[PDB]
């Protein structure tokens, strides 16, 4: 309730921080610890190109990689269970509430 | 496939295999060997260690899931 | 000043020769083993007069795979190194289709040039070194252990031996000094002879991430 317009009722974030995180825990959850990196490096060049339009969910770039990355990694869920999934995935978490 | 681990039996493998045994014989298992007298289930299972008449498998598991087979008939004991 | 300038520029000199030897760049034995009076023999000494430039000592280093990825290893002029420069080193590279340098700064860039470039593609793949990190090769030192990187038919079988995935191998930064000196991408993995007390060496594995 803090972080949200309570006229609108949006997250109040700038868009880019909700679609990288998103799907860089889109990817965490088949185990693909190697592209939550990759996501950011599409992002900042897609950033740097041109800002985004908030309607569209899809960045054309990220949700396409995001996309070809869990598809490519299906018996990978029940592998995301390691020590370096679980932090990766509790950093952005917590960097996302804090 | 061709099994990749110790031939020999660890310390921790005889015991479950004497401990597995020797409650087989705590029931009315039949006995492979000649009982000298024995009233223990654990002296009866190490007779049949020593004599090679266990037909336990060991099933190794390796920490991907994947395991390999091995009776006890086919590791190398020691004292 | 003069007789500090040249010894510093000799050190990163050395330093970055040594570097690219590592990494596996063509170096002469000679080159590595080049003295301080080789230096001033060489290039010039008073920098400050200006007998050595910092746009003098660039240097191009070639791969011993085949010569078309060769690199570069640039000395920038001002202090601090803003996008400025970075734009004219990337139309430097762009002339000769060079896909790699690496800019020895000597106080550090400012944090819109280091986004800068990460900023570029995978054609342009610029790295970034202070110049009082390398007045000492790192690797040279008792603790650091030896580093190899492995070609991805190694990783293969060494995720085929141990019947492992790359989420359960060990990790190593991408902003490690070593991995910055070995220059490794996120996602390769690294073998580490280390010269262990209990045993002789030791190959352990660590993933860049
Ligand atoms: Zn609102």
């Amino acid at each position: 309730l803090r972080g949200s317009c309570l006229n609108c009722h949006m997250l109040t974030c700038p868009r880019a921080v909700i679609h990288l995180l998103l799907c860089q825990l889109r990817v965490l959850e088949v185990g693909a610890l190697q592209a939550v990196y990759e996501l950011e490096r599409i992002l900042n060049r897609f950033l740097e190109e041109n800002p985004d339009p908030s309607a569209s969910e899809i960045r054309e770039e990220l949700e396409q990689y995001t996309t070809e990355i869990v598809q490519n990694n299906l018996l990978g869920s029940q592998g995301a269970h390691v020590k370096n999934v679980c932090e990766s995935k509790s950093k952005l978490i917590a960097l996302f509430w804090k | 496939q061709k099994r990749i681990t110790t031939p020999y039996m660890t310390k921790y493998e005889r015991a479950r295999v004497l401990g597995t045994r020797a409650l087989q014989i705590a029931m009315c298992a039949p006995v492979m060997v000649e009982l000298e007298g024995e009233t223990d289930p654990l002296l009866i299972a190490m007779k049949e260690l020593k004599a090679r008449k266990i037909p336990i498998i060991i099933r190794r598991y390796l920490p991907d899931g994947s395991y390999e087979d091995w009776g006890v008939d086919e590791l190398i004991i020691t004292d | 000043d003069d007789e500090e300038e040249t010894y510093r520029l000799w050190k990163i000199r050395k330093t970055i020769m040594q570097l690219c030897h590592d990494r596996g760049y063509l170096v002469t034995q000679d080159e590595l083993d080049q003295t301080l009076e080789e230096f001033k023999a060489q290039f010039g000494d008073k920098p400050s007069e200006g007998r050595p430039r910092r746009t003098d000592l660039t240097v191009l280093v070639a791969h011993n795979d085949d010569p078309t990825d060769q690199m570069f290893v640039f000395f920038p002029e001002e202090p601090k190194v803003g996008i400025k420069t970075i734009k004219v080193y990337c139309q430097r590279m762009q002339e000769e289709n060079i896909t790699r340098a690496l800019i020895v700064v000597q106080q550090g860039m400012t944090p819109s040039a280091k986004q800068s470039l990460v900023d570029m593609a995978p054609k342009y793949i610029l790295e970034q070194f202070l110049q009082q990190e390398l007045l000492i090769n790192i690797t040279e030192h008792e603790l650091v252990p030896e580093h190899v990187v492995m070609t991805k038919e190694e990783v293969t079988e060494l995720l085929a031996r141990y019947k492992l995935r790359e989420n359960q191998l060990p990790r190593i930064q991408a902003g490690d000094p070593v991995a910055r000196y070995f220059g490794i991408k996120r996602g390769q993995v690294v073998k580490i002879i280390r010269p262990s007390e209990t045993a002789g060496r030791y190959i352990t594995y660590r993933l860049v991430q």
